């Protein structure tokens, strides 16, 4: 399964959730921005690596990051 | 000729370099992707945001900079046999009168001393070329595949 | 003389090319009738061929084995017409398209639509660079001097 | 005299990947840096955009004439 | 205040010309980086986009096929002003069989005056393949005076064109119901602009091209032959050619056609005199096609108690295997323009593939099929046009598939139904494909191993296992045997193609039977595969444009996007877009294995000259019989071999098709750049050169960014067509010219 | 005519779940409609759901999760995703706390964050045999 | 720092590392990037804002 890992760079505008295909993205309770909510990973086995969470993502170099890793029939999205 | 020639080998050597140097040292990082050191040497990309990411690995530097080592290759090859064909046959003056231009590295070696290498097998027979002709299709088929 | 090669007006190859592109030229003009505009091409064809291996035969020009004009750009001012001249002459002219689309760039940065004037050029503003880049040589040895011409950290660089 | 010229371009551009190897995964920063000042090689990722540049502008000038020439022979 | 137009929708102003991008929403802010401008280019034409308004889109769409027409009318103009001005025609007239038509002189600058060739009847310029000397002959033209007045009225109708797409934008725009008049519009382009422009065409032949073309080859110079008008004013002028007109139009109405059978014939075969077909049969058949295309127009319902309603046809054709049938098929194809862009686009394109066959196979005009390069550049040009149109009809669909569709209004009808067993179809496809493929190329590979192992008598050939076509020898034996049993009233066989005589113009083969062996059998099913592939890769577009296992959402993600990620293993292309590229690639392949089977098939078996014995000598000599079967024979006896030409042109006055087949190399493997590489290593290596223009103060504003993936990707397709056609075309044009 | 009643009145299509979703993994999305309207299948073309309980199986959680993105343009909200192992193993995976991954709800905690941003990543050489 | 105060970047992985942007509000709250500085060069992505730390900007003279 893929790895994706949250930075403190987040502003918690929840775009990267409301992106994800396979709903792997959260949004948490958090003190270190105005929103006061940062987003999660909770769910990385479901994660396809499609990275539509970071084209969502309007910090600077981004605040979610997707590391491609080992392959599952979840993470190739086989159908089959 | 040899000036031309020389001067082509200078770019394909230079152009070579620069993939492989730019690879080389965008390898840690660039402002497309200032972490690419954490995903290694080769991965395939970081994805289609910020404007597309396509072939942004070092692998993928060297991917490139192959087919420039096997055009400049090509290109000191070409000039080596051209050069040594027209001196073993004598008419040196084809080489210098020709060489100077495009067309005539067509017409000249490529086309002219095409003709044995085809005539491998014909209609009609075929000769112990016959394995060369078979083999340059395979390389063009391969070459096309490649394509693909 | 300069690497074996020897003067155009003294090479035999250079005027047997010369008669064989003539007597092709009118050949093709036998085909033709009376003073006919095909004729009347052709036969400027022939007086253009003629006046130019004259111009080349008298200009300096070093031909090889093969009869045709080798260009000897060691640096010799004796063949300085060959590229050395050109060579100033395209300097030039590259210098005054560089000076003035450069200081076009730095002039409509300083504007508040840097970005909309690139599109759409101020064509005042551009005649009034354009015509200024004769002192390109001058004008940029004046910017080096008082360190106008090089940014020095405010670019950008990568992570590595 | 095509055998060996083809090998030689293999082995350069194995070099070359190698070195990139090198600076993804065995490069320290640290061990090349003393007190902030960085050494031979940690100095070539400073003006790495430097040469960059020259070498393109090499090729670029070299593939320029020497087309427009070929060309202009054409 | 009609009903039918709006008054005034849009001034005429000159502001949003200084304002590029306007039509755009997100173009219309300005640049801030290079993108902008390659997509103010990519979006100009994409009315969709720019306005949510059917009515705006159909009144843009209108106005460009106005201003369309208009470029189309200035291009016939110049051609008709050069053919007037620059042109050798008056000398060809005398002597078509001997004089090249040219009609484009160059100018003496930097020694470029060698393409002025050779061309015959005085005259120096470029020998001109598109056989408009052909046309103007057949339209009975005999003089440059009336090339120049056809050349002005060109000019006229492109103004007109101008302005009256000016007109129906800023003046009166009509409304989206008189676009929707989809039964008004079949009838009146059924009957007003086809039928009735075969019946004027029929006219002008009648009276015009009829007598003048008698006369030209009775031997009658142009010179002393009346002037067009005098053909209708003087009864008497072409009753003499045909002694028919002397009844005047007393038989028409009297239902007495029989007495027009001097000028309305029904032959068949070729003129002999000419080459081409009997212009009393192009008469008759234009006639015909009139009366058929007039009849056919009053078919649909649109403003009395009378005709069909298409929505009641497409409604009760329903069935046991189709579910709800074409129910809803007239909302889409009256509510969506990529849809009837779809299938016009297609159909258009097969129909000039089909006028490129029926070209070649029954020569129209008087002395083209002795042109050679003429018939080679007419089949080439037509198949290209052809096949570039059935990729854009296959783009259009998949792009209505992704933004003009709408599942609720197409419940169980004919495109559910398809896109709910695409996988069954695409599979079938794919091994229909690989079965095609494997077979035809295969068997060629088996000759090319088997003839380079010195085993001749185990390949695909004649003297070996053979593949006889027997359908087609069958079908060509149907046809040469139809005049006097199946079509009675025929006197020649439609095409000698099929059978018949050798047809010879000045010693110079115009038509004979093209025979059919074991080398046609391989290139048909050639054909068939790469035809199949391409079908394969383009409806695989189209059925999975909206969405799939991989991508269950791609509808969101629009027609145009380069991926979804490298997730999945990797996302590239799934786009419908990247299949019209592939399928742009595929369709290269198969045009460029069609036209080369037709170059050498034609110069083979086909052209030549004939001996005064009546022994046949071709160009070539029938190597492509025992010499086609092989990969090698297509590689020395045909690319090789008649390559000769093209490379030996230097100096020559073809010396510029030497010179544009380099460039189109250089196009070619040009486009290879983009085709292999990606975006992330030149957006990298524009940093260090934007990196250098920043230390020098002179690093634009508009920040440079590589061209985006999808950019990429047309660039790359682009070049590659543009250099794979032009090599092919200076090939074709210097070979077919020098010989 | 089909299996359950709550199906949506789909005429099956060839794009759907394969032997796959019978011996690794199933998902199945559920939800409530007023209406019975006609949407477009993640795998083939138009259903038509039904007036109340509605119940659709799917090979990935990426098309059930498609179809519920589609939900949401009509109105529809409480659809809820399952994942079903080849036994009756049914785990809810979409609503897990019952609010969307959009909105914060208390007693979710961060997986997956650095407190750093990414300029304090370590250097790979020094990541070497572990 | 405050709000129209010309600041230069001092994060390396920025699009506007080195660059000098206007600061468009300082927050007084207890968050870790309250520096919200505003550039004329979009980055990659097309923004031209980006929330920056205390230490990670120097004010230009
Ligand atoms: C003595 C020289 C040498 C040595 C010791 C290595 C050693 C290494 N290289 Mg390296 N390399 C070399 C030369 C060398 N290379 C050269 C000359 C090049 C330029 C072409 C490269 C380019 C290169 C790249 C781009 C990469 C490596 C990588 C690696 C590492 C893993 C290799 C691997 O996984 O192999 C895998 C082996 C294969 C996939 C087999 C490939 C076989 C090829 C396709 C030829 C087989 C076809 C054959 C000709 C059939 C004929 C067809 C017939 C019809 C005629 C390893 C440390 C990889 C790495 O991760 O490094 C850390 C990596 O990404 N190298
Ligand atoms: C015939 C095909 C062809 C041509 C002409 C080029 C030309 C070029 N490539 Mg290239 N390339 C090709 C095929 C080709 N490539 C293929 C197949 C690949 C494999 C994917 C690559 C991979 C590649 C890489 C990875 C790089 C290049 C680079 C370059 C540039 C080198 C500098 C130079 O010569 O400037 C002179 C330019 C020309 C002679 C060609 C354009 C000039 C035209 C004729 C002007 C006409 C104006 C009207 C140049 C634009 C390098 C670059 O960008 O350097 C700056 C670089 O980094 N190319
Ligand atoms: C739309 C199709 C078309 C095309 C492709 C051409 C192409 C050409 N025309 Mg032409 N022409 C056209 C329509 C066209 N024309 C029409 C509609 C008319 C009637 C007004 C003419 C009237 C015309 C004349 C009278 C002449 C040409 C000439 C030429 C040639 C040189 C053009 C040149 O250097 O202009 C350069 C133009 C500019 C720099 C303006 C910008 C060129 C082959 C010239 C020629 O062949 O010389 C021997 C010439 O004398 N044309
Ligand atoms: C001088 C006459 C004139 C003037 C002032 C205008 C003015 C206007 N037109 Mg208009 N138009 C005209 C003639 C004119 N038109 C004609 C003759 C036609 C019929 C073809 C149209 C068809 C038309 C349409 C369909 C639309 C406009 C639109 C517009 C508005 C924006 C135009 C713009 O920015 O694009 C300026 C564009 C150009 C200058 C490009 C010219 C393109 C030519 C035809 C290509 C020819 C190149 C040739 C083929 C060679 C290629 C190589 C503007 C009010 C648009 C509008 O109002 O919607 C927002 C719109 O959608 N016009
Ligand atoms: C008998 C009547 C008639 C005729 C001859 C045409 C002819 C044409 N229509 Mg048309 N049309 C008609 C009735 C007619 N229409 C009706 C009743 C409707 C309403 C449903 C439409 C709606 C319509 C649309 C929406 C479009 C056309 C288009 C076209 C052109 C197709 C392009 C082509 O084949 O090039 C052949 C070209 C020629 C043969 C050149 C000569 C044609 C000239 C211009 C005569 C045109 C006849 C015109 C209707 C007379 C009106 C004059 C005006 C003062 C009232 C063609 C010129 C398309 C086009 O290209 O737009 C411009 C297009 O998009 N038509
Ligand atoms: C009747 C014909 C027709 C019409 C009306 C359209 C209309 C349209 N197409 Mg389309 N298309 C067609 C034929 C047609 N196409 C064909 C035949 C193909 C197959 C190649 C395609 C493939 C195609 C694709 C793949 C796409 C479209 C798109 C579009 C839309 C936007 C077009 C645009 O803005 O381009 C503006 C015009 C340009 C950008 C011009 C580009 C220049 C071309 C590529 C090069 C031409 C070179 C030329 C031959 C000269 C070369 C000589 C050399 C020596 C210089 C528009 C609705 C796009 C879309 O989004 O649709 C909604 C889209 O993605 N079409
Ligand atoms: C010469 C190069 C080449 C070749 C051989 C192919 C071959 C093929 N392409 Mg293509 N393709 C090419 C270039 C080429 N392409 C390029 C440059 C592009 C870029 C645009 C594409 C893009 C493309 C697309 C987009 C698609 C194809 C498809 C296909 C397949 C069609 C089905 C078929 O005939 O399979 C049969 C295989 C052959 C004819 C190849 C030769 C096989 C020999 C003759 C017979 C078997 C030999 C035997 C098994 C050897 C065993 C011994 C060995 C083990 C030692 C086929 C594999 C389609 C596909 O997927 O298939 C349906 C498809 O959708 N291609
Ligand atoms: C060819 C077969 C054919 O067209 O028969 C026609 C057959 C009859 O379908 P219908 O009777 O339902 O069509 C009635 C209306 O839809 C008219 O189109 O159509 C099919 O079943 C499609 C299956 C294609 C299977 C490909 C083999
Ligand atoms: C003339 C003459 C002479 C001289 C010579 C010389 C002096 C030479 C030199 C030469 C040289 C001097 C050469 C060099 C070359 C170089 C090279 C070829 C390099 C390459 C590089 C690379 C490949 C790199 C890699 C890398 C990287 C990329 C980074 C990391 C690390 C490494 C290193 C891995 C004499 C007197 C003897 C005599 C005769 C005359
Ligand atoms: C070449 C060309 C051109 C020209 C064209 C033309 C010249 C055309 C013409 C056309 C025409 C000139 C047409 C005409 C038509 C006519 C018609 C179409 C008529 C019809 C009629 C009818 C249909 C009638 C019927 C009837 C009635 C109704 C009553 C009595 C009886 C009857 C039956 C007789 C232009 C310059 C443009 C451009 C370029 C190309
Ligand atoms: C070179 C290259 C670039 C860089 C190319 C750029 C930036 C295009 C630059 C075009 C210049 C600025 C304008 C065109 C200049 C030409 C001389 C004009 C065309 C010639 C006329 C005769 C038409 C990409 O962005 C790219 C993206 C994806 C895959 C491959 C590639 C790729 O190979
Ligand atoms: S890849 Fe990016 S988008 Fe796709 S799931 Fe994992 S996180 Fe969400
Ligand atoms: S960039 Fe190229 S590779 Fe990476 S995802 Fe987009 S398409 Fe696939």
């Amino acid at each position: 399964s893929h790895t994706v890992k949250i930075y403190d760079t987040c502003i918690g505008c929840t775009q990267c959730v409301r992106a994800c295909p396979t709903d792997v993205l959260e949004m948490v309770p958090w003190d270190g921005c105005k929103a006061g909510q940062i987003a999660s990973a909770p769910r990385t086995e479901d994660c396809v690596g499609c990275k539509r969470c970071e084209t969502a993502c309007p910090t600077d170099f981004l605040s979610v990051r997707v590391y491609l890793g080992g392959e599952t029939t979840r993470s190739l999205g086989l159908a089959y | 000729g040899d000036f031309l020639v020389h001067h082509a080998i200078a770019l394909g050597l230079h152009t070579t370099t620069l993939i492989l140097v730019k690879g080389a040292l965008d390898a840690r990082g660039s402002k497309l992707m200032p972490d690419k050191k954490d995903f290694g040497y080769s991965f395939p990309c970081d994805g289609p945001g910020r404007g597309g990411t396509c072939d942004i690995s070092a692998w993928d530097a060297f991917y490139l900079a192959m087919f420039w080592m096997l055009n400049t290759i090509g290109w000191v090859t070409f000039y080596w046999h051209w050069k040594h064909l027209t001196l073993w046959q004598g008419n040196q003056v084809q080489f210098n009168e020709s060489s100077n231009y495009i067309m005539g590295w067509l017409r000249d070696y490529l086309w002219l001393n095409s003709s044995p290498l085809i005539n491998g097998y014909n209609p009609f027979g075929m000769n112990s070329l016959s394995v060369w002709a078979w083999m340059f299709l395979f390389g063009h088929l391969v070459w096309a595949t490649g394509f693909m | 003389d300069i690497g074996g090669l020897n003067p155009c007006k003294d090479s035999e190859v250079f005027q047997k090319r010369l008669a064989k592109t003539v007597k092709k030229l009118e050949n093709r003009l036998k085909k033709y009738e009376e003073g006919t505009p095909p004729q009347i091409a052709i036969q400027q064809q022939i007086t253009q061929t003629k006046q130019r291996f004259t111009r080349y035969a008298d200009s300096n020009l070093l031909c090889g084995n093969d009869g045709l004009p080798h260009l000897i750009t060691d640096g010799r001012w004796s063949h300085g017409s060959e590229f050395l001249l050109p060579s100033i002459l395209f300097l030039y002219i590259s210098g005054w398209i560089g000076w003035v689309g450069r200081k076009y760039i730095r002039t409509v940065g300083q504007t508040s639509n840097p970005t909309e004037k690139e599109i759409i050029i101020d064509v005042p503003l551009a005649i009034s660079i354009m015509t200024s880049g004769f002192l390109w040589p001058f004008a940029a040895w004046q910017e080096f001097l008082s360190g106008d011409l090089i940014a020095s950290d405010e670019t950008i660089t990568t992570s590595p | 005299y095509t055998h060996h010229q083809y090998i030689a371009g293999f082995l350069m551009v194995g070099a070359f990947a190698h070195g990139a190897i090198f600076f993804v995964r065995d490069y320290d920063p640290a061990v090349n840096t003393r007190n902030g000042e960085k050494n031979v090689l940690a100095r070539m990722l400073e003006h790495k955009e430097a040469i960059i540049s020259h070498l393109s502008w090499v090729s670029l000038f070299l593939g320029f004439h020497t087309l427009g020439i070929y060309v202009h022979n054409d | 205040k009609s009903t039918i137009v709006d008054f005034n929708p849009v001034e005429t102003s000159f502001e949003k010309w200084a304002k590029p991008g306007q039509f755009s929403r997100t173009l219309a802010k300005g640049p801030k980086t290079t993108t902008w401008i390659w997509n103010l280019h990519a979006d100009a034409h994409d009315f969709d986009i720019q306005t949510n308004s059917l009515q705006e889109v159909s009144r843009k769409i209108f106005s460009a096929h106005f201003g369309q027409l208009a470029v189309i009318f200035l291009w016939l103009s110049g051609m008709h002003f050069h053919g007037a001005y620059f042109s050798n025609y008056s000398a060809w007239l005398t002597n078509p069989t001997s004089t090249k038509p040219s009609a484009q002189i160059v100018w003496p600058i930097v020694g470029q005056e060698v393409l002025n060739a050779d061309v015959g009847g005085n005259f120096q310029g470029i020998q001109i393949t598109s056989g408009f000397f052909q046309l103007w002959r057949a339209e009975g033209i005999t003089s440059e005076v009336e090339l120049y007045w056809t050349a002005v009225g060109g000019l006229v109708a492109s103004f007109l064109m101008l302005f009256a797409g000016w007109f129906h934008y800023h003046k009166a725009a009509p409304k989206l119901e008189w676009f929707q008049n989809v039964e008004s519009m079949l009838n009146h382009h059924l009957a007003g602009l086809l039928g009735l422009g075969s019946l004027s065409w029929a006219g002008h032949q009648i009276h015009i091209a009829l007598p003048i073309n008698k006369l030209l080859d009775l031997g009658v110079s142009p010179e002393e032959i009346p002037l067009p008008y005098e053909f209708i004013l003087n009864r008497d002028l072409i009753a003499q050619l045909y002694p028919s007109f002397n009844k005047g139009l007393t038989p028409f109405f009297t239902l007495n056609w029989g007495e027009y059978s001097d000028f309305l014939t029904f032959k068949g075969g070729l003129n002999p005199v000419t080459g081409g077909l009997w212009l009393t049969d192009t008469a008759h058949h234009h006639l015909a096609i009139a009366v058929l295309f007039i009849v056919a127009g009053h078919m649909y319902k649109t403003n009395w108690f009378l005709g069909h309603s298409i929505k009641t046809i497409l409604e009760a054709h329903k069935g046991p295997f189709t579910g709800e049938g074409h129910k809803g098929l007239y909302e889409v194809l009256t509510t969506s323009w990529h849809a009837q862009l779809a299938i016009n686009l297609a159909l258009f394109g097969s129909l000039s593939i089909i006028v490129a066959h029926h070209m070649y196979a029954m020569p129209p005009y008087p002395y083209i099929a002795i042109d050679y390069p003429t018939q080679l550049s007419l089949f080439t040009h037509h198949v290209w046009i052809g096949g570039f149109c059935i990729v854009g009809g296959a783009a259009h669909g998949a792009i209505f598939f992704v933004r003009d569709y709408n599942a609720a209004n197409n419940y169980n009808n004919l495109i559910d139904r398809v896109i709910r067993h695409r996988d069954a179809i695409i599979s079938h496809l794919n091994w229909v494909c690989i079965f095609l493929g494997c077979h035809s190329f295969g068997l060629y590979v088996h000759n090319d191993t088997m003839r380079a192992l010195g085993r001749s008598q185990d390949l695909f050939s004649d003297n070996a296992i053979a593949l006889k076509p027997i359908f087609a020898q069958f079908i060509q034996n149907l046809h040469t045997l139809a005049p006097g049993s199946t079509a009675p009233n025929a006197l020649t066989t439609v095409s000698y193609a099929f059978g018949g005589d050798v047809i010879s113009v000045g010693s110079k083969i115009a038509m004979m039977p093209i025979s059919l062996g074991t080398a046609d059998f391989l290139v048909h099913h050639i054909h068939a595969f790469t035809i199949h592939v391409t079908v394969l890769i383009l409806l695989k577009g189209v059925l999975y444009s909206r969405n799939s296992r991989l991508i269950p959402d791609k509808a969101n993600l629009g027609f145009r996007f380069p991926c979804d990620g490298p997730g999945r293993g990797g996302t590239c292309q799934v786009s419908a877009w990247d299949h019209v590229f592939l399928g742009l690639f595929w369709m290269y392949n198969s045009i460029s294995i069609v036209i080369f089977h037709f170059s050498w098939k034609m110069q083979s078996d086909v052209w030549g000259t004939v001996s005064p014995t009546g022994a046949v000598s071709h160009i070539t000599g029938g190597n492509f019989a025992q010499s086609s079967i092989t990969i090698n024979g297509w590689l020395r006896d045909f690319l090789w071999s008649q390559a000769a030409q093209v490379v030996q042109s230097y100096g020559s006055s073809l010396s510029a098709y030497g010179l544009i087949f380099l460039g189109a190399h250089f196009i070619w493997a040009f486009s290879l750049m983009f085709l292999f590489s990606g975006r992330g290593y030149w957006q990298e290596l524009i940093e260090s050169i934007v990196w250098a223009h920043n230390k020098l103060k002179v690093a634009p504003s508009i920040q440079p960014r590589a061209l985006s993936i999808t950019q990429g990707r047309a660039v790359g397709v682009a070049h590659y067509l543009l250099g794979g056609i032009g090599t092919t075309w200076a090939f074709f044009l210097a070979r077919i010219i020098s010989v | 005519k089909l299996k359950q009643s709550d199906f949506p009145k789909f005429e099956g299509s060839t794009g759907g779940w394969l032997s796959a979703a019978k011996n690794e993994e199933k998902y199945v999305i559920i939800w409530t409609s007023k209406d019975a309207s006609l949407f477009e299948m993640p795998t083939g073309g138009t259903a038509k759901m039904n007036a109340g309980n509605n119940v659709a199986y799917f090979a990935r959680k990426e098309q059930c999760l498609a179809l519920g993105s589609q939900l949401r343009g009509f109105k529809i909200t409480n659809y809820k995703i399952f994942r079903i192992y080849p036994p009756l193993d049914i785990t809810l995976l979409h609503p897990f706390d019952g609010v969307f991954p959009e909105k914060v709800n208390q007693g979710r905690s961060p997986v997956g964050k650095r407190d750093a941003s990414i300029g304090g990543n370590p250097n790979p050489a020094s990541l070497k045999f572990q | 720092i405050q709000k129209g105060s010309t600041v230069r970047i001092l994060r390396k992985e920025s699009y506007w590392y080195n660059e000098s942007g206007t600061v468009v509000v300082v927050d007084q709250s207890k968050v870790r990037y309250p520096v919200l500085v505003r550039f004329t060069k979009v980055n990659y992505a097309g923004t031209n804002t980006n929330n920056f730390g205390l230490n990670e900007v120097e004010e230009v003279v």
